[PDB]
């Protein structure tokens, strides 16, 4: 068994990674104050779900995160909830005052004043890890500390650890639940900083999120927590594979040999299905070749886009239920002679599968219906480079007029690191479009 | 980022800054003699924010209260609340400023300052995480104009990191004390070009034309026109005074609403504008009054600039669903007044608790370049006596020059340009 | 009050478009780049569908299917007839047809073209070709000069079999072409306009000399140069329905909907629905129509033949009126509702 | 359509399906970066200490 640590930064982090944790004490069978009924090896053990859990010797199962934010609300309510006696107190790291949805402060400023601790307290989790494999980075794009904080984490991983595997889960921002205009900037701030130091990034578009919520949840205005449990729902379907037993996508290695064979195009797209409010009188289950079928529907990924119109390199089929793999390659089969699903010359057309039999857990009380099999597809499509385009049209809209820069300028940024990050990001999509179009 | 720190300087000022305090103390749930008195444990959750809490769990405002003649301060200290305030905190002088901004900034003022600026230095002390300060003043008089700047450049050499915020009545001739209102305010603009992050530009002309014109009061009064600004200075503080999903604090509003760090003035409105009626407000309402002049506190035309960034605060028991509605079909039907180089730069708060005697209310905090047009009007009024040098010799006698005022001049001519640059980017 | 933008001011077609949509005083029309718009008329080239369908409390609508120039491209409709199994190999109504890349760029198929070129050259057939790019028409029998031409050039072109033995009209012994406009609203309604136009020649055919081309290339544009009898016997080459219907009914004893127009309704039901899962906007975030220009040709045996399909299609002049009003009706107002010319393709054969 | 490295197991499996074939800087360069930004926020406040001294 190789161990995992969860790195959860800033506001969005925090919350996401509070969701994915209650998920998986669910799943595993833990209770809140860490004891497992099931676990049989008191005090210690090398199971799956060691990956993501230490042991005590009272029998106490601790997440192997670390949660950090520069400001402490958000932080001091996981302290002092539901799963407080979860955590050591020295894996939640709070700071004073926040990044000010400053790239910039949380990177040059604020962030140059705490990420020694940081590093100390993360040092103190590898320290109990017989064979640390690497990071799971929870994120926004958006906020001061998400961009600015986490970017200069990653660089500091990289070199403290420079062997292990980093994946992120980022939220890409969506001005339907944003308050700030400056996310723009935070996020090709943040995205330039961080594209090297990361092998695998999962992004999650707040507004693809939002829509699934209005849409299949009949949550009229989806808050924060409505958006978690359905983020965490995804997550865990991805990184399932890291806590249970099973051959498909087993260590961090596997997800960018799997996921990513060009590193710089390492940002697969998430497609969930069935997403069925827990409110919905009457429903039919769908079948495996329904929620096989929904997995090519825009409407169902975490990030609006077309894939029609770009070029796969990889595709994970993860499922979790009653699936067995006779209706999978039937639902596949079917699928290809209806769907306009390319790969690229250099790559093999076809799909690796996982199936956990296992149905998902859903939080009790919260909005998902309890399904009996759900499937999460992580295809490498280049169409998802339509959300950098996005992205980089808002930035040029601001940066031309040099709209709010003097904020960060204030901070010791130069004006010129915008341009940097700016163009490496036109690099990054003249990259996706040499890849996934044909002249 | 916790604590703010309130000043109000001069009579406008004070007499502002104790509406305000008697205002926002009936919300917090807090008596005329500092002890709570409320039932929902969220008119404390965010108390602190703004009240220093004393032994016995009572409560007493972060508020020093600056004057250069004591008759406005023994009024607020025989008013409503004026037991509120802690009396340490009266700093007073005996001579006045008699409207004249030299004195509040060069002589008289400057004999105060550094007594008020170690009032301050306590306040600070005592704070675990001090977020910056606000100012009410007028810019007509002296004390609140020239003292008022002269606090201002003293704070920020002593705090340079702490949000500085103004809410700063501007002189009209239709509600004017004396004929050198445009000298002192011109004067004050330079300063808070500066000095400041954030100013809440309240024309006592559109004041007088709301009580007038829509709250149908014939012979307004300071009085009606102060209820006005404590109103819409409730609005603009209330999602920092109590828990929401935002979380609010100074500097994000100030970060996200100031693109270019000279225009940072801030075009307030309320809705519904009421008078010290019993209808129902829908949404639909709310949000079209928010929008219209009328409602608005700097008499500028948003029709002749364009929208920068806009803050729209609604507060008590309405449907989210509908608020995103009735907001997005604002922008999307009137678009071309807002700048399409800063994406989606109209954000919108809720707040649970309404204002006194309201079950529905919104505040309006606009950034638009049409208020080039109340920095003109001061520019005019400030040329039209300045070609003959009138008036002049009230400050050369204080060791002012000419070429002073022809910098401020300079100045906030330069302020307008900047405006009209964007107006037409 | 509905608000769109202009994105190409070299359209014809939606220049009226956006005139009838202001006289109707609802609609306004925004700056080229305000991104708070219902209806985008695009460019193009480079149109940005990947920003569209992202503005909340905003339907959005655009007057292109991304991907649809998978049709309106010489070498993609032959790679797509090709290689589609619903066209196939075994299709009736495409003109034999390979794609050519030149020597400077060397996938390409002059290996696949010589060796049905030789079955004519063996089998005695009439063994003349053209070749096209997506000006520059080459007409001949010898594939030397063929793919010499195309080395010449420096991007793909295609080698199509010439239709030598054209149905040539009286008094005139001419060629022509047909056009249809085909509406895709965003339901995927395919609708026929009405009103069709025939591109003609004013030269008598002459299949002796395949260099003339005046009496080969029916386009409106060499016909309004290089030709000598432009407006002799329809003004600009330019019949209409009403009147190829009357000759046909005189000249041949048919008429145009039994002779043609089931060939062509057809032909753009079948190009258009092999497609649909590629482009259709159903289920997506932002929804398309667009407008098509259909490119025919008729051989002596009334045998209707696809030609090229237009993404961007120019209107002609006095049906401009009816056209861009039908746009209007059915692509946009059935989208945005304010305060028939078209034939609608449908066909479901149970088997 | 061929099904490979087929895995079994109690928890569930996982195989292949294949439809068709192939047709760092250093902690010395962080730390300056970060202090040399820091001697330009240093810059500025002492440039408005001295407008503020004049
Ligand atoms: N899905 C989701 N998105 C969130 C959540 N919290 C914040 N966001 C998004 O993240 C972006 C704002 O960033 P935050 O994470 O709150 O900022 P921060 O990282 O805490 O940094 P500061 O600027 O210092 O406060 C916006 O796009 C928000 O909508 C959350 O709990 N769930
Ligand atoms: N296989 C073929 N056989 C006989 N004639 C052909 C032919 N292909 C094209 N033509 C003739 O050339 C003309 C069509 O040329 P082409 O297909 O390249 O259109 P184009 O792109 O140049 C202008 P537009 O796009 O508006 O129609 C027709 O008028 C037709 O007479
Ligand atoms: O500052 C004062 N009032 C005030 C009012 C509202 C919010 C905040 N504080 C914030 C704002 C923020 N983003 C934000 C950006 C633009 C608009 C909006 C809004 F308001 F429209 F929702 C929110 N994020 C965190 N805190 C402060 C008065 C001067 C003393
Ligand atoms: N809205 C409002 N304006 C006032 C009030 N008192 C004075 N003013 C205006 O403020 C200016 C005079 O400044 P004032 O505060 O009296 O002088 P100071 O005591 O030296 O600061 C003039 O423009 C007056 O119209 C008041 O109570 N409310
Ligand atoms: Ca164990
Ligand atoms: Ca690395
Ligand atoms: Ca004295
Ligand atoms: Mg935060
Ligand atoms: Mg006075
Ligand atoms: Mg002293």
């Amino acid at each position: 068994m190789r161990e995992c640590i969860s790195i959860h930064v800033g506001q969005a982090g925090v919350q996401i990674g509070n969701a994915c944790w209650e998920l998986y004490c669910l799943e595993h069978g833990i209770q809140p104050d860490g004891q497992m009924p099931s676990d049989k090896t008191i005090g210690g053990g090398d199971d799956s779900f060691n990956t993501f859990f230490s042991e005590t010797g009272a029998g106490k199962h601790v997440p192997r995160a670390v949660f950090v934010d520069l400001e402490p609300t958000v932080i001091d309510e996981v302290r002092t909830g539901t799963y407080r006696q979860l955590f050591h107190p020295e894996q939640l790291i709070t700071g004073k005052e926040d990044a000010a949805n400053n790239y910039a402060r949380g990177h040059y400023t604020i962030g140059k004043e705490i990420i020694d601790l940081v590093l100390d307290r993360i040092r103190k989790l590898a320290d109990q890890c017989t064979g640390l494999q690497g990071f799971l980075v929870f994120h926004s794009f958006g906020g001061g500390t998400g961009s600015g904080f986490t970017s200069l984490l990653m660089e500091r991983l990289s070199v403290d650890y420079g062997k292990k595997s980093k994946l992120e889960f980022s939220i890409y921002p969506a001005p339907q639940v944003s308050t700030a205009v400056v996310e723009p900037y935070n996020s090709i701030l943040t995205t330039h900083t961080t594209l090297e130091h990361s092998d695998c990034a999962f992004m999650v578009d707040n507004e693809a999120i939002y829509d699934i919520c209005r849409r299949n949840l009949d949550i009229e205005r989806p808050t924060y927590t409505n958006l978690n449990r359905l983020i965490s729902q995804i997550v865990s379907s991805i990184t399932a594979s890291l806590r249970f037993d099973g051959a498909l996508n087993v260590d961090l290695t596997e997800f960018q040999t799997n996921l990513v064979p060009y590193p710089r195009i390492h940002f697969p797209l998430a497609t969930y299905a069935p997403v069925i409010s827990a409110e919905k009188a009457y429903h039919e289950q769908l079948s495996v070749a329904e929620i096989t079928n929904a997995c090519f529907e825009p409407a169902n990924q975490m990030v609006k886009c077309d894939p029609r119109h770009g070029k796969y390199m990889a595709c994970c089929l993860l499922y979790r239920g009653d699936v067995v793999p006779k209706d999978v390659n039937a639902a596949i089969a079917t699928i290809k002679t209806k769907r306009s699903i390319q790969f690229v010359d250099w790559c093999p057309t076809g799909f690796k599968v996982g199936i956990n039999y296992q149905p998902p857990t859903v939080v009790p009380g919260g909005d998902l219906a309890k399904v009996q099999r759900a499937v999460c597809m992580l295809s490498n499509t280049t169409a998802i480079a339509e959300a950098w385009a996005r992205l980089d049209h808002k930035f040029d809209l601001m940066y031309a007029k040099r709209a709010f820069v003097h904020w960060y300028v204030g901070e010791g940024m130069e004006e010129g690191e915008f341009s940097e990050a700016r163009e490496d990001m036109a690099a990054l999509e003249k990259d996706y479009e040499e890849v996934g179009v044909d002249s | 980022m916790r604590e703010i720190v309130h000043i109000q300087a001069g009579q406008c000022g004070n007499q502002i800054g104790a509406k305000f305090w008697e205002v926002i103390s009936d919300e917090h749930g807090i008596d005329p003699t500092g002890s709570y008195h409320g039932d929902s444990d969220l008119q404390l959750e965010r108390i602190n924010v703004y009240y220093n809490e004393a032994t016995g769990n009572k409560y007493v405002p972060r508020a020093i209260l600056v004057d250069l003649e004591p008759g406005t301060m023994d009024s607020v200290r025989s008013g409503p609340f004026g037991q509120i305030f802690r009396p340490d905190n009266f700093v007073f002088g005996q001579s006045g400023a008699g409207n004249n901004w030299a004195k509040g900034h060069y002589t008289e003022g400057a004999e105060l300052v550094d007594s008020v600026l170690d009032v301050v230095r306590k306040e600070s002390e005592s704070c675990d995480c001090l977020q910056g300060f606000q100012l009410t003043h007028s810019l007509g008089g002296g004390t609140g104009s020239g003292m008022g700047t002269l606090l201002i450049s003293k704070i920020r050499e002593e705090y340079p990191d702490r949000i500085m915020n103004t809410f700063s009545v501007m002189p009209s001739p239709k509600v004017s004390d004396t004929v050198v209102e445009p000298y002192n305010a011109t004067l004050s603009v330079h300063q808070l070009v500066e000095n400041t992050d954030e100013t809440y530009c309240i024309d006592n002309e559109a004041l007088y034309d709301i009580c007038f014109r829509t709250l149908k009061l014939t012979t307004p009064t300071y009085g009606d026109l102060n209820h006005l600004v404590s109103a819409t200075m409730s609005g603009v503080t209330t999602c920092l005074r109590f828990p929401g999903q935002l979380n609010a604090d100074l500097r994000k509003l100030a970060v996200n609403m100031v693109p270019f760090p000279r225009l940072h003035f801030f075009m307030p409105g309320f809705a519904p504008l009421t008078s010290r009626q019993y209808r129902a407000l829908t949404v639909p309402e709310l949000t079209q009054q928010m929008f219209d002049s009328k409602n608005m506190m700097a008499a500028c035309d948003p029709r002749h600039g364009r929208y920068l960034t806009v803050a729209a605060i609604f507060r008590g028991r309405m449907s989210m669903k509908e608020v995103d509605e009735q907001m997005l079909n604002v922008q999307n039907k009137n678009s071309s007044y807002f700048v399409e180089w800063i994406p989606n730069n109209v954000k919108t708060a809720v707040c649970d608790i309404p204002p006194r005697g309201l079950k529905m209310s919104a505040t309006f905090i606009g950034n638009s370049t049409a208020i080039q047009e109340l920095f003109k009007r001061i520019s005019e009024q400030f040329t039209a006596m300045f070609r003959r040098k009138a008036f002049l010799h009230w400050y050369t006698g204080e060791g002012m020059d000419e070429m002073e005022f022809t910098e401020a001049e300079s100045n906030m001519n330069d302020l307008v340009s900047e405006y009209q640059q964007y107006q037409d980017a | 009050m509905y608000t769109f933008v202009v994105r190409d001011e070299n359209s014809s077609v939606y220049a009226e478009v956006s005139r009838l949509l202001l006289a109707t005083g609802q609609w306004k029309r925004l700056r080229k780049d305000n991104p708070r718009f219902n209806l985008m008329l695009g460019e193009r080239n480079r149109l940005p569908f990947g920003r569209l369908g992202h503005e909340p409390g905003l339907v959005q609508l655009v007057n292109y299917y991304r991907g649809a120039d998978k049709l309106c491209r010489k070498a993609s409709l032959v790679k797509l007839i090709k290689t589609s199994p619903e066209l196939s190999e075994s299709c009736t109504w495409f003109p034999e047809s390979y794609v050519i890349y030149p020597t400077n760029l060397k996938t390409d198929e002059r290996e696949v073209f010589l060796a049905a070129y030789n079955r004519r050259r063996e089998g005695r057939e009439g063994n003349v070709w053209i070749a096209k790019s997506s000006e520059g028409i080459l007409i001949s029998s010898e594939a030397s000069e063929l793919l010499d031409f195309i080395d010449e050039q420096g991007q793909v072109h295609v080698i199509q079999k010439y239709l030598e033995k054209p149905l040539l009209l009286e008094p005139g012994h001419r060629k022509f072409d047909i056009r249809s406009w085909v509406l895709v609203d965003h339901l995927y309604n395919i609708y026929l306009y009405r009103e069709g136009v025939l591109r003609t020649s004013s030269e008598p055919y002459n299949s002796a000399n395949f260099q003339d081309k005046t009496c080969h290339l029916t386009n409106h544009c060499i016909q309004k140069e290089y030709s000598k009898n432009y407006g002799r016997y329809e003004e600009g080459n330019e019949m209409f329905f009403e009147e190829f219907n009357q000759y046909l009914m005189d000249a041949l004893n048919t008429t145009l909907e039994n002779s043609i127009l089931l060939q062509i309704k057809h032909i753009i039901r079948s190009c258009l629905m092999c497609i649909e899962p590629a482009i259709s906007t159903k289920h997506l975030h932002y929804q398309s129509f667009q407008l098509f220009g259909f490119d025919f040709m008729v051989d002596e045996e009334l045998k209707v033949w696809l030609i090229e399909v237009n993404g961007a299609p120019a209107c002609a002049q006095k049906l401009y009126a009816e056209l861009c009003q039908g746009i209007v009706d059915v692509a946009i107002s059935s989208v945005f509702p304010l305060a028939s010319i078209f034939i609608k393709l449908h066909h479901h054969h149970h088997h | 359509m061929e099904v490979i490295e087929l895995n079994k197991c109690t928890s569930g499996q996982s195989f292949e399906v294949i439809l068709k074939p192939p047709s760092d800087p250093s902690l010395e360069e962080i730390q300056k970066k970060l202090e040399a930004a820091e001697e330009r926020r240093k810059y500025q406040e002492a440039e408005l200490l001295k407008h503020l001294a004049e």
